[PDB]
């Protein structure tokens, strides 16, 4: 299931840490 | 370069006038928890505030955390269930979403 209304090239990353677990959350601008 | 995709929408009734109410479009690993998503909402807002007019800024990027947002998912009962911060997105997808589409979550500032 992929988003269809986003501009993929706008991808921006945030490393988010809670406790000792870090994930990368990538977000997009609507197209 | 990532896994579950989802759309974050402002809660339909809890939002107030001066609240940041952006719809956000994201992807991340299934092992991210609800607390990571909450913290993400706070950090992204904090970043946007850096260039904002600043009348009701609420975030300091340095201290933004999972405590600043409550996350909900809609149910077949029409209920908006609050998701526990410890839940992984894979768990939420399995147990609450059950649809072959990007997950739809709602948020509201705490509270």
């Amino acid at each position: 299931p992929r988003l269809k209304n986003v501009d993929r090239s706008t991808a921006q990353q945030l490393a988010v840490t809670v406790g000792n677990v870090t994930v990368i959350i990538t977000d997009f601008k609507e197209k | 370069a990532s896994e579950i995709e989802l759309v974050f929408r402002p809660h339909p009734t809890l939002m107030e006038k001066d609240d940041s109410a952006q719809t956000r479009y994201i992807k991340t690993s299934g092992n991210a928890t609800v607390d990571h998503l909450s913290k993400y909402l706070a950090v992204r807002l904090a970043l946007e505030e850096l260039r904002s007019k600043g009348e009701s800024n609420q975030m300091n990027l340095d201290t933004a955390s999972e405590k600043q947002y409550t996350i909900y998912i809609a149910t077949a009962s029409g209920q908006f269930t609050v998701l526990d911060g410890s839940f992984s997105l894979e768990l939420v997808s399995e147990k609450y979403w059950k649809v072959n589409k990007p997950m739809e979550l709602y948020y509201a500032p705490t509270k």
